[PDB]
DNA sequence: ATATTGTGCAAAATGACAAA
RNA sequence: CUAAGAGUACC
DNA sequence: TTTGTCATTTTGCAGGTACTCTTATTCAATAT
């Protein structure tokens, strides 16, 4: 009932003035503040306090705070995150990179 | 707030 | 000793060469590469068993180059001395500070220090060789070296055998 | 011209990863550094003409990679390591996902 | 890597080719053609990397396979010459 | 020339790994041991070796080699070198970490206060994650003041089981500056607990203690958290006028000696803490220069000093000033004009703007021919190539080269010429709030100094041309060309997921043209028609029947302007108050792409749900879409140049 | 802030909505796993009108004559009346659609008609009537077995979930529901008889087409649905006695205790 | 582990410590595990010449110690290239210092050794090592003393050395 | 399912564990006076069996975490005597499609 | 004669009081 | 060079 | 004794690109 009433709350906001957006952009938003059981806060204190990885929580806010906990906790960056290929200058896997591009001999062979 | 307009807080 | 083992290699395969014959192609560059190769975690690669069908697998494209990285799974032929391994050979070379003996694809080096007393070094005789009071160890002679030191070098393993110990020398 | 977090964000909504790539690497910064698979730090002498590749701590010189990464990227590395925060660079999973 | 690897029949995912993989295959297809890679489609003169990777994608000459990675790291192995390019 | 080839496999980073630095890791990597403040040697013309710029950290002059890796400045990524530090100091950004830790330590045995027999401590250790177990453990051993040698029994609180504990009393430890003050309870005694002591009792927690506390085995030991040895970044971190970094390791090994010096000789403990303190001071500062309360250390000029903090932080920092967003290079920008005659994915670019960003073209031999010709050119003209790039990465400048002749090109090798029409150009406006703003056009080479866009695209660009800039970026391999191409087309984004409807539409002098022309009143004589006809390019090259035969052939504008609409598009909107007939010519009926009736106004080719333009791209594709809006912009500019539109005084005068 | 709490949010192949850590955001895209530039705003007319209006637009009966068809709208319209096959699948399509208002009446508390969905049927039908060339005066060629059963099949063949097992068939059904609701709603036996009068070909074209466009507006994986999503909520921000416009979205998106205008509404 | 930097005991095969990658059972490339299987100088030399072989009869499609020594470098030169001094060196050694003669032989090693039971790294050892008195053996490999009796050592050697053919 | 008037005593609260697997659930009246689960807000929770959660984490191929998370004090959670670990299926009239599930793990 | 140093707020936390 | 500052352009 | 429970104190800064210009490097007493 919460993700529900955020959603009519950003709806209202949203066509207050006339604007339309379709129901899916609101909705992802929705359900990324309230996947994690309570109301999760775009700000520093809620969204960036996800062990996410902490390349891509460093780029937000508290910048070399994350970096000095991250080496604390010795925690483990996996880059399945967009910002971290992105600082690490390596291909996101996000769209075109979502997938991998393989040569198939047989077919190669197949085709002559 | 914000900033601007941290937080709060921090 | 000699063991056959799991190993994979990656090979880069430039654009240019993906015709109708790419087995071939990625059959003959993992030989020349790794046949008869030294590498310090497996000791000596020989040779490569099962030929017939090299698993290849498929093969990835590396984005924003082309060129193809596939990682051919094979069985190959290995000799990792060990320390404090037993093993035959044969003599070829005889010094001052010892005698080289040929074991498998390597040359072991045995210290004078290595030998006994009376088994000493002796020019005068062609080739030189050592000769004790009761044998002699000549050119191209069989002899058991027991290996209890191997230092790790990628270009040729080097390897320090004795026979100070107990039935260590000519059968 | 900057090629602002924003612009990025747009070209990621797009889909375009290797364009994304190739602006933030080819365009503006591209560097090969290597890194060793014991300790993911840049620690890695690299006598390149020689070939000859060591790192001395780990003393081991036959598990050397090469990665392409920025060199904004390295030099933050560098910032961090001068921090005492070690950054290790590994090229393989250790955890499934 | 075999329990990654989902058979091929039971894959669960769409037959039809994303637009995110048309666009990967055919600059892959077009990058190599520019690097001198055999063209498996006749040539009607055109010298463009791009249209002569669209012309074999056309006809399904593209000797490449899609490996879609599941979130949990399985994957899922596509020929280019089964999926369906709709759009 | 770029980077030579390296041996060592490449590979991409799947993993990174967080952690601290073990002094004796520190000392393991470290090159080299730097004593010495100075900078420059007495000669003041070379590097001193062991000062803080020592050659073995990297070469400062681009002219000799780093003394480590032999390598150039190019290639060499720069090797750490280290501070033995007389006496250890605490990390600035990890005190109040410690501050939590040795809260939850015993000072003396070096043991977790609350182990397992504790009710609430199974909850607090049987949680997963290490941030929020270190935070259980935390607010639960703050309030714990003994060590508690003896602990109720598990099964019963009548017989005592006697743990490892030693009794002792922890103190209240507060933060004062840079150090930490503790307060043991009276039997307060306050005394400063000195940093030997904390790494001390840092040392002496058990494995088990402190990776409940959230600290790895391997990668970071809270003992780590106390600086013991200090890396010194390599002089590529701190570039030559000498950085701000540099001036704070000199001043740290400044500190460091006189330390060294106040121990050795022997002095009064106020000398040796005075020292201590600014030691610590300087390396705080030197990591950290923003300590809430302290007063920050000046530089030689008496301006902050750049801490490395700061180096990272902020919107200009390392993350968010070079790393997320970026200087690029292959990009333009100019001032940007309109162009009615330029298709909807077309951009016009001035004859400079290409002429300096060029893409490579691979040397192939189906383009070895018009690669040649470019390269005969060469820079000074367009179409021209601006480099050539061999095999072997040398790189021949078309500029300073037409003396050697001309040069053979080889297959494999790269033409890098000026970008030609039909070019794949990510086009883009700032702040570029949606992917709308950012989208890919063709090149049309144009002799004026200003970018040429057609009107539609406008909008979502959300661009005017009353000195609006605009940023053209070349995509620079064939992958990122065709993903542009087939991902990032104007044609792709005409219609928006933001509102499930088009963003783009007739605007401006198109949308009052096209409604004047579809007034009834609108009859175009036969010179005009043709005309009109001729310039749809995609024109079948039949001429339609004039509505009005006898007793002059009249056409209508609605019958030149269903032309431009496509066969086989039917919409049928009905306004306020239409019927089948329209007496007002409002709503809209289009039968086989021929206009029934109703006036065309915004409703029906504006960036609306429904109207042509929605309608023509969900039924004949984004490509006939484009042409739609291209063959409707031209036939409605045409004839609204041969009618005429004004507005004046007269136009506001009831 | 919202771009970079968004950032890592994609559409995987298994069409569920995950972030970088490979949480679930949604099961499905969208709740429907659409691409949102392939949906458009269509009529539901199930939910709309009277139930007078809706028996006269859906129900056909074979054996009295308050609710009959004309035998002249189709071929064997003389051999139909007093059949029981076909009267069986006219009481099921029937019952099919009485529940489908229900179940739109449920979902939309308002009885708002027009909704964005995915395929757009009446062009579709106008395409197949002005390619077809119908004379709206010949008997059409259809029976009413092939409408039925053509509309079921077309159901079936609507895949959005290609799973092979209960939980990926039932959220495949779930997430076609509404569309399968428009699609009985449009291609119900009267209204193909008589308000389109289709022919067999034109029947099967308008099946087929309904079924490619269906196919082609599902949310290619790969997408980058967080970025969009936010993008497309704080761009119309930018265009911006209870608070609104810029500092209510900053009061929702900052998670405020305390906001400036807490209001309730009781009915 | 991920350690940096590595502490492990020395390698010593006296101590059964042949390495973590040389242990009793390993992953073969169809996914599953099998036991690693050691070659004796006699074994591993008939490997060595079937899988030239069978590379020889692909390239085509696609005994007394000089005359083997002529044949092997004849097919060496025949199949293989170049950089196989290596190569060319050992198959020298296996022909020299050959324990048994053809598959009969060997086959018949391996299924007795087999009915021995013991360590693959132990017994391809003992093939390689043709060694006479049973405590001699116990000397010579520290990995048997205290493992398997002397009297059971002794019996197969000499079933090995009626086995040994020329 | 202990039902209270005002509150309880913290010296009762912390006896509230029993010996395991008995539970003990305590709501106040003021609390049950409107049934929350009949509010239009509130979609239709369903708890899932294990055997239903395993199938569920096998099909959709889930860690535990990567589930959304429902707090194990949420009035829903609290109404049904959800348990750690356990998954709730959400049924939702969703607007772009008719019915929506969703599935919930608890904290 | 030149170098060297003297404007808009809720999280947390934390001591000085009551409940047991 | 570098840092700082000021004044602008279009949002 | 604790064991939470209620009144003071402790933090942390401002969107996106882009153009131009101007000024400035611790001042001065002192030993070599
Ligand atoms: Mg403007
Ligand atoms: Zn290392
Ligand atoms: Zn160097
Ligand atoms: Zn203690």
């Amino acid at each position: 009932a919460g993700r529900a009433a955020l959603y009519k709350e950003v709806y209202n906001v949203i066509a207050s003035d006339g604007s339309y957006v379709n129901y899916r952009h609101m909705a992802l938003l929705v359900d990324v503040m309230t996947t994690q059981g309570g109301l999760t806060s775009v700000t520093r204190h809620g969204f960036n306090r996800s062990n996410t990885g902490a390349l891509m929580r460093c780029s937000f806010e508290e910048t070399v705070e994350i970096l000095f906990e991250a080496g604390a906790s010795a925690e483990l960056d996996d880059c399945r995150g967009v910002s971290e290929n992105v600082i690490l200058g390596q291909m996101a896997p996000i769209g075109t990179g979502a997938f991998d591009v393989m040569i198939d001999e047989e077919s190669l062979v197949k085709y002559m | 707030t914000x900033p601007g307009v941290t937080x709060p807080g921090v | 000793m000699f063991f056959i083992k799991d190993l994979s290699l990656n090979i880069t395969l430039h654009p240019s060469f993906f015709g109708p014959r790419m087995k071939q192609y990625l059959k003959t560059k993992l030989l020349e590469e790794v046949e008869g190769s030294c590498t310090g975690k497996f000791g000596y690669i020989l040779c490569v068993l099962d030929y017939d069908n090299i698993d290849i697998q498929r093969g990835r494209i590396l984005p924003t180059d082309g060129s193809a990285e596939f990682n051919v799974k094979y069985r190959a032929v290995v000799f990792k001395p060990f320390k404090g391994e037993v093993v035959d050979g044969t003599v070829v070379s005889c010094s001052q500070h010892g005698f080289e003996v040929q074991v498998g694809p390597m040359k072991v080096f045995v210290t004078k220090h290595l030998m006994p007393q009376d088994l000493t070094f002796n020019a005068g005789s062609n080739p030189p060789s050592y000769q004790s009071s009761e044998d002699v160890i000549t050119i191209k002679s069989r002899i058991r070296v027991k290996i209890e030191g191997c230092i790790s070098q990628v270009s040729s393993i080097h390897a320090i055998g004795s026979i100070k110990e107990d039935y260590l020398g000519a059968i | 011209l900057r090629f602002g977090e924003m612009e990025r964000d747009c070209m990621i909504a797009h889909g375009a990863a290797s364009f994304l790539k190739e602006r933030l690497m080819e365009a503006s910064d591209a560097f090969r550094v290597h890194i060793c698979g014991i300790c993911g730090l840049m620690t890695v002498i690299a006598k390149l003409n020689h070939n000859q590749f060591e790192c001395k701590g780990c003393d081991n010189k036959i598990d050397i990679y090469q990665i392409h990464i920025p060199y904004a990227a390295k030099l933050l590395f560098q910032e961090l390591m001068a921090m005492n925060i070690t950054p290790r660079l590994y090229t393989d999973r250790s955890r499934d996902f | 890597l075999k329990e990654k690897a989902i058979p091929k029949d039971q894959r669960a995912t769409t037959p039809y080719m994303t637009k995110y993989e048309r666009a990967r295959i055919l600059g892959t297809r077009a990058l190599q053609i520019s690097m001198n890679a055999p063209v498996f489609v006749d040539l009607e003169g055109e010298t463009d990397p791009l249209r002569i990777a669209m012309k074999e994608l056309a006809e399904k000459k593209i000797p490449l396979v899609i490996r879609r990675y599941l979130p949990d790291g399985s994957f899922e192995d596509w020929s280019v010459e089964e999926l369906i390019v709709d759009l | 020339v770029g980077q030579q080839y390296s041996s060592a496999p490449l590979r991409t980073v799947k993993e990174v790994q967080f952690g601290l630095f073990s002094p004796e890791e520190v000392r393991a990597i470290s090159v080299a041991k730097i004593r010495f403040p100075e900078t420059m040697d007495e000669t003041q013309t070379r590097a001193k070796i062991g000062g803080l710029n020592d050659p073995r950290l990297g070469s400062i002059d681009r002219n000799l080699k780093c003394q480590t890796c032999q390598e150039g400045m190019n290639e060499c990524p720069g090797h750490f070198g280290h501070i033995d530090l007389a006496k250890p100091v605490f990390h600035v950004g990890f005190i109040a970490k410690i501050k939590k830790v040795c809260e939850c330590v015993c000072m003396h045995c070096g043991k977790l206060l609350l182990d397992e027999h504790n009710e609430l401590m199974r909850q607090a250790l049987a949680i997963k994650d290490s941030k929020k177990r270190f935070a259980a453990i935390w607010t639960l051993c703050k309030t714990k003041m003994v060590c508690e040698t003896d602990v109720p029994s598990e099964d019963d609180p009548t017989q005592l089981v006697s743990r490892g504990g030693c009794g002792n009393t922890q103190p209240t430890i507060r933060k004062d500056g840079l150090k930490l003050v503790g307060s043991w309870k009276k039997d307060p005694e306050l005394r400063v607990l000195s940093t030997e002591e904390i790494l001390n009792i840092f040392k002496h927690i058990s494995v088990k203690d402190f990776t409940s506390l959230g600290f790895n085995e391997v990668f970071s030991r809270p003992e780590w958290m106390i600086l013991t040895c200090l890396p010194v970044p390599p002089p590529p971190v701190r570039p030559s006028g000498e950085d701000d970094l540099t001036f704070k390791l000199a001043d740290i090994l400044k500190a460091n000696i006189s330390l060294e010096t106040l121990e050795h000789n022997g002095a009064p403990h106020h000398a040796i803490e005075e020292a201590e303190s600014l030691l610590q001071f300087h390396v705080a500062t030197y990591m950290d220069n923003d300590i809430a309360g302290q007063p920050q250390a000046l530089q030689k000029s008496g301006r902050p000093v750049k801490s490395i903090r700061a180096r990272l932080k902020g919107k200009e920092g390392r993350i968010r000033g070079n790393l997320m967003g970026k200087r690029v290079d292959f990009s333009a920008r100019t001032v940007i004009s309109g162009d009615p005659n330029l298709e909807l994915d077309q951009v016009g670019v001035p004859k400079s703007i290409a002429k300096t960003l060029t893409y490579p073209e691979v040397v192939t031999p189906y383009n070895i021919d018009r690669l040649t010709q470019l390269v005969r050119n060469g820079p000074n003209e367009h179409p021209g190539a601006k480099y050539v790039i061999r095999d072997s990465g040398d790189r021949i400048d078309l500029r300073y080269s037409k003396r050697a002749g001309d040069i053979q090109l080889q297959y494999g090798w790269k033409v890098e010429r000026h970008i030609m029409d039909n070019d794949p150009v990510l086009f883009n406006r700032q702040p570029s709030l949606h992917k709308m703003s950012m989208m890919a056009h063709r090149v049309k080479v144009i002799p004026y100094s200003t970018f040429r866009l057609n009107l539609s695209v406008t909008s979502p660009y959300n661009a005017d041309f009353d000195g609006d800039e605009m940023n053209l970026h070349v995509p620079q391999s064939e992958e990122t060309r065709a993903e542009l191409s087939q991902l990032c087309a104007v044609p792709l984004q005409i219609v928006s997921p933001q509102s499930n409807k088009p963003c783009m539409g007739i605007v401006q002098d198109t949308l009052c043209g096209i409604r004047k022309l579809t007034l009834r009143d609108t009859f175009i004589e036969l010179d005009q028609v043709l005309n009109m006809l001729y310039w749809v390019p995609d024109w079948d090259g039949v001429i339609p029947t004039p509505a009005i035969i006898k007793p002059k052939p009249l056409w209508s504008g609605k019958q030149i302007l269903s032309v431009a609409i496509p066969n086989g598009i039917h919409l049928q909107r009905f306004d306020e108050g239409t019927t089948l007939l329209s007496p007002k010519d409002n709503g809209m009926l289009i039968i086989d792409g021929q206009i029934i009736f109703g006036v065309v106004e915004k409703k029906t080719v504006g960036s609306s749900n429904g109207g042509l333009i929605h309608v023509v791209t969900r039924e004949k594709g984004p490509q006939v879409c484009a042409k739609l809006f291209g063959n409707i912009q031209k036939v409605v500019n045409f004839w609204l140049l041969h009618n005429g539109f004004s507005t004046g005084i007269g136009d506001t005068i009831a | 802030r919202l771009v970079k709490a968004l950032e890592d949010i994609m559409v995987h192949y298994d069409n569920t909505t995950r972030n970088s850590l490979g949480n679930v955001i949604q099961f499905i895209y969208g709740e429907d796993g659409m691409d949102a530039a392939h949906i458009e705003k269509q009529s539901l007319d199930t939910i709309g009108g009277s139930d007078a209006a809706f028996e006269k637009r859906y129900r056909v009966d074979l054996l009295n004559t308050d609710h009959t068809l004309d035998p002249s709208l189709l071929e064997s319209g003389s051999e139909i009346l007093g059949d029981l096959k076909l009267q069986v699948l006219l009481d099921e399509e029937y019952k099919q659609l009485v529940k489908d208002r229900k179940f739109l009446r449920e979902v939309f508390v308002d009885g708002e008609a027009n909704w964005p969905l995915p395929v757009n049927i009446r062009r579709i039908i106008q395409n197949a009537q002005q390619t077809f060339h119908i004379d709206h005066t010949k008997p059409s060629d259809l029976t009413i077995k092939d409408i039925v059963l053509g509309v079921k099949d077309l159901q079936e063949n609507l895949l959005v979930l290609r799973g092979k097992n209960e939980i990926i068939q039932n959220a495949q059904r779930d997430a076609v529901t509404l569309f399968c609701c428009l699609l009985r709603s449009r291609l119900a036996t009267r209204r193909v008889l008589q308000e389109y009068r289709l022919t067999k070909q034109a029947f099967d074209w308008v099946l087929s087409n309904i079924e490619a466009q269906f196919l082609r507006s599902v949310v290619h994986p790969g997408e980058m649905v967080g970025v969009l999503a936010a993008q497309s909520i704080g761009e119309p921000a930018t265009q911006m006695k209870v608070t609104s416009g810029v500092p209510r979205l900053k009061e929702i998106l900052n998670v405020a205790k305390n906001m400036k205008t807490p209001s309730l509404t009781v009915y | 582990r991920r350690r940096l930097k590595k502490v492990e005991e020395e390698e010593n095969a006296a101590t059964l410590q042949l390495g973590q990658e040389f242990q009793l059972k390993q992953i073969n490339h169809q996914g599953e595990e099998e036991e690693l299987i050691a070659l004796n100088l006699s074994e591993a030399r008939l490997v060595i010449k079937e899988a030239l072989v069978e590379r020889r009869r692909a390239f085509k499609r696609s005994e007394t110690r000089e005359k083997e020594l002529e044949s092997i470098d004849v097919l060496l030169e025949q199949t293989t290239g170049g950089n196989n001094k290596d190569l060319k060196n050992t198959m020298q050694y296996l022909t020299n210092f050959s324990r048994f003669r053809d598959q009969e032989t060997v086959g018949a090693v391996i299924q007795l050794l087999k009915s021995t039971g013991l360590h693959p790294f132990e017994v391809a050892q003992l093939g390689s090592l043709a060694c006479d008195t049973a405590d001699e053996a116990k000397t010579l490999i520290p990995s048997l003393n205290n493992k398997i009796s002397d009297d059971e050592l002794e019996r197969i050697l000499k079933e090995l050395s009626n086995l040994e053919t020329l | 399912i202990f039902v209270y008037q005002n509150n309880i005593t913290p010296s009762a609260m912390k006896l509230v564990p029993s010996i395991p697997p008995a539970t003990i659930e305590t709501f106040n009246e003021a609390a049950l006076v409107v049934n929350i689960t009949h509010h239009e807000l509130v979609p239709k929770h369903i708890r899932l069996s294990s055997d239903e959660k395993r199938e569920l984490l096998k099909r959709y191929r889930l860690k535990e975490s990567q589930l959304p998370r429902i707090q194990r004090a949420d009035p829903v959670a609290l109404y049904l005597g959800l348990k750690r670990g356990e998954v709730v299926k959400i049924i939702r009239k969703s607007e772009t499609s008719g019915r929506y599930a969703s599935y919930r793990i608890c904290m």
